[PDB]
């Protein structure tokens, strides 16, 4: 019964002081909250060029967000009801997308700066939890995972280094290994986390001092039981998971170190995967004649997040580009995999 | 240049490889004591592919025996062919697997597999481009089931940029050999869905029915049916060791044929096979050897290809041929027959052409095709695992060597998966 509800949004970075003094144009412009164009800068000296207008490229949203967009605007705008879903008992899920360089880390998880709507996230959660948890008891329970070369690291405790993934009774999925803490406040899940941080897999690559080389993946499991604690419980685990997405990466020109070129590739398959099982969800959400398979299997990272993306869960695509010409293909890229992560045709 | 690494775990896959290694041997003009009796200078120039050099004008075949029990090692070893082997090169225990997936995978060969992998490495650091590694072996029993699985992980560890090809003998419906067969098949081939890059799927069934009704032998031994599968393993890697018109290697045949990471599992062929009495009245023809491939009686894997569609067939022909005719003939079969091709991937046929033929015969062929009908394999086994599991039947054996219920219904779960995922794309 995939019921699959995803929402889109984008991010536009302002124009960097670095990026203006380099000439960059304003190729991305924001039509509307449902749309975003990208002005692909070309010499249009053809008359076929001039007669097709090619630079006004399309892409589909559900909310693009300008140049002056902030970390507590994103998530006032976009992952706000993916907590709620999470406080009602249900799971979400939020992705950050983009070329490496994007900013996505910072946008998303933060590392001890730049709090990221992670940090709201939290917040929120907790400051309803801990209304709640008058009546009904929570432990909110937190993980952090690395998803490297299809294998697991424990990011919160490395000492279990690189675990698998294994079948619940009741077939979910769980890493095997894993550190669970048990929180009250986002002061403790976010010190956890950007802590776990410190133990993933990044290098100093020419597009990104600090490119992941793995999808960092948050795991915030709302537990919870009416306080009377004696009674039998029909009790929830709603997950709040959120992934730092490993970022796109198409470097390898220069990128010639055998473990760049590895991860590269399984960075870029997987993310692939991700479209594909997107757009499998997608399909069966919107009852389409596509009756089949959703391809969880073809990546770790879609397999572990199977147990929200199948059910009646709210999930967010955010994507982080930019509005110079001197990173055109970058942006280009960013947005086409976000407009097929939609794949609705409203724009 | 282009170095592969040969493995043989259990009883049946050692036996295998000793026929693959007789034939190979043969075909290069290599004799029992490792010397080139050759004419050709062809049969020279790509040695290095499967021989190392030895000092005073001899080859050694890069290989590795893998056993749990010894006596299949001294077998081999007393065989025709069994002094070429580098004797460093034998890995065998003394206990046996007991017909258990754990005792291989878990308990024994894991305290065996430490030798095997410094060997193996050994080979590799020998070889100045390792292209990788050829598994032979069955998925019925303990040692080149579970010790094979493992083996099979601690390389693509080391080795996660090489190819991994696998001669997988898989349990038949009907011929069923032992009682827990189900439960060491469901558990290798999950090992198999995550770790290979190709497995080809050969059932011994098929083989006897290719034998009794094709070949009409009045009696077939293993032997015989191990030739069959020799001559498909020579068949896939010819383009590596000769020149050609259109050539063809592992990675290639991989990338036009599995279109989807998970369906890897090919259905292979080979073709012409003829007996003594039927030799006469045929025509030595591209044609001929076309039809004779594409059939489903034809097929080493007990599936009636008329039962799903095929996604990819790779086709490799060996002799002195016309291209144009070639393309012809896999036209022809395609226009024809377009109802066993999935419609959605035009031109659904790949084709490789070596001009050096194998010996006696002036045209010969093999296939390899990525069908549908592979999930019936699947699903005939996970249905005969759900009905040993229901009950619990013999867990308790494998439990007592370490192994959880918990892996089973994992396993059993990615089965099913694969299955399903088969099933949608036709
Ligand atoms: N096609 C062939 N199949 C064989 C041959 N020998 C055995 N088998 C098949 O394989 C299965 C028996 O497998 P094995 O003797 O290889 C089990 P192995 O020695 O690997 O581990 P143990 O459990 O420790 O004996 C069964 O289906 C046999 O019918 C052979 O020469 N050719
Ligand atoms: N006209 C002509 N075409 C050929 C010949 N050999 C191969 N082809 C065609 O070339 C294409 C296949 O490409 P190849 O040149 O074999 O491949 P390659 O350039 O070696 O590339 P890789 O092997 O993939 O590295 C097909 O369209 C063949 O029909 C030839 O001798 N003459
Ligand atoms: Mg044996
Ligand atoms: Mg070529």
């Amino acid at each position: 019964d995939i019921t699959y509800n995803m929402n889109v949004v984008i991010r536009c970075r302002p124009m960097s002081i670095s990026e203006k003094n380099d000439g960059a144009k304003n190729v991305i412009k924001i039509l509307e909250n449902k749309m975003v164009v990208l002005l692909d800068p070309s010499d249009n000296s053809d008359n076929v060029l001039r007669q097709n207008r090619s630079r006004e490229k399309k892409y589909v949203f559900d909310y693009v967000f300008d140049e002056n967009s902030s970390q507590e605007d994103v998530y006032n705008n976009s992952v706000k009801c993916l907590i709620d879903a999470v406080i009602k008992g249900y799971n979400s899920t939020v992705f950050a997308y983009g070329a490496t360089g994007a900013g996505k880390t910072h946008t998303i998880i933060g590392y001890k700066n730049e709090p990221g709507i992670m940090m709201m996230i939290l917040k929120d959660l907790f400051e309803r939890i801990k209304m709640l948890q008058i009546m009904n008891e929570y432990k909110v329970k937190c993980s952090f995972i690395e998803i490297y070369n299809e294998n697991i690291c424990d990011l919160l405790n490395p000492s279990n280094e690189y675990l698998d993934v294994r079948e619940d009774p009741i077939k979910g999925v769980t890493v095997s290994n894993i550190f669970e803490v048990c929180t009250t406040s986002v002061e403790e899940i976010m010190e956890l986390i950007h802590t776990g941080n410190r133990n993933r897999t990044q290098e100093p690559t020419d597009a990104n001092k600090t490119s992941s080389r793995s999808h960092g993946v948050l795991q915030v499991i709302v537990e919870e039981t009416e306080k009377g604690q004696g009674v039998y419980q029909q009790t929830k685990r709603g997950k709040l998971c959120v992934i730092d997405l490993a970022g796109s990466e198409r470097a390898s020109q220069t990128n010639n170190k055998g473990m760049r070129m590895l991860e590269g590739a399984n960075i870029n398959r997987s993310l692939l995967a991700l479209g594909n099982v997107i757009n499998a969800l997608v399909l069966r959400s919107k009852g389409n004649s596509k009756s089949n398979f959703i391809p969880f299997r073809d990546s770790k990272l879609t397999r572990l997040l199977k147990d929200s993306l199948g059910g009646n869960c709210k999930t967010v695509m955010i994507a982080n580009i930019s509005p110079s010409h001197l990173s055109y293909e970058d942006t280009h890229n960013t947005l086409k995999y976000a407009n097929r992560a939609k794949n609705i045709k409203n724009v | 240049m282009r170095e592969i690494v040969h493995i043989q775990a259990g009883q049946c896959g050692n036996q295998i490889g000793a026929k693959f290694w007789e034939v190979i041997s043969d075909e290069h003009g290599i004799d029992p004591t490792g010397s080139y009796h050759g004419d050709s200078d062809l049969q020279l120039e790509r040695i290095n592919v499967y021989y190392n050099e030895a000092a005073g004008n001899k080859y050694v075949p890069r290989a590795i025996l893998v056993d749990l029990e010894p006596g299949t090692m001294d077998s081999v070893r007393s065989g025709p062919f069994g002094q070429i082997f580098r004797p460093d090169n034998f890995v065998f225990g003394q206990s046996g697997a007991g017909n258990n997936w754990a005792k291989g995978h878990y308990t024994e060969g894991a305290e065996l597999v430490d030798s095997v992998l410094d060997v193996v490495r050994k080979e590799s650091e020998s070889c100045d481009c390792l292209q990788g590694f050829q598994l032979t072996h069955s998925l019925g029993g303990g040692t080149g089931s579970g010790m094979g699985t493992l083996l099979i992980s601690k390389i693509r560890e080391e080795y996660p940029d090489r190819i991994m090809n696998t001669f997988s003998v898989v349990p038949s419906p009907k011929v069923s050999d032992t009682v827990v067969e189900p439960y060491n098949a469901t558990l290798s081939v999950h090992q198999l869905v995550e770790n290979t890059d190709e497995t080809y799927c050969i059932d011994n069934e098929a083989l006897y029915d290719i034998c009794f009704r094709t070949l009409k032998l009045t009696t077939p031994t293993y032997g015989d049916l191990n030739h069959l599968v020799s001559a498909t393993m020579s068949g896939v890697t010819t383009c590596l060791r000769f020149p050609g018109q259109l050539n063809a290697d592992l990675r290639k045949l991989a990338v036009n044929m599995v279109p989807f990471p998970r369906l890897h599992f090919f259905m292979p062929g080979f073709a012409p096979l003829t007996s003594r009495g039927s030799q006469q009245y045929r025509a030595l023809t591209v044609p001929e050897l076309t039809q004779q491939m594409f059939d489903a009686k034809n097929m080493m894997a007990a599936c009636d290809p008329r039962h799903g569609r095929y996604l990819t067939v790779a086709a490799v022909f060996r002799g002195r041929m016309s291209m144009k005719e070639v393309d012809e003939q896999m036209l022809n079969v395609q226009n024809k027959n377009s109802s066993y091709f999935v419609e959605w991937i035009p031109n659904n046929v790949k084709t490789a052409v070596c001009d050096i033929p194998p010996r006696g015969l002036k045209m010969s062929a093999t296939f390899i095709g990525n069908s549908t009908a592979i999930q019936e394999l699947f699903k005939r086994i996970s249905e005969q695992f759900t009905a040993m599991f229901r009950r619990k039947a013999f867990l308790h054996w494998y439990t007592g060597e370490g192994m959880d219920e918990m892996e089973f219904t994992e396993a059993e779960s990615n089965m099913n998966d694969l299955v399903s995922e088969y099933q949608q794309y036709q």
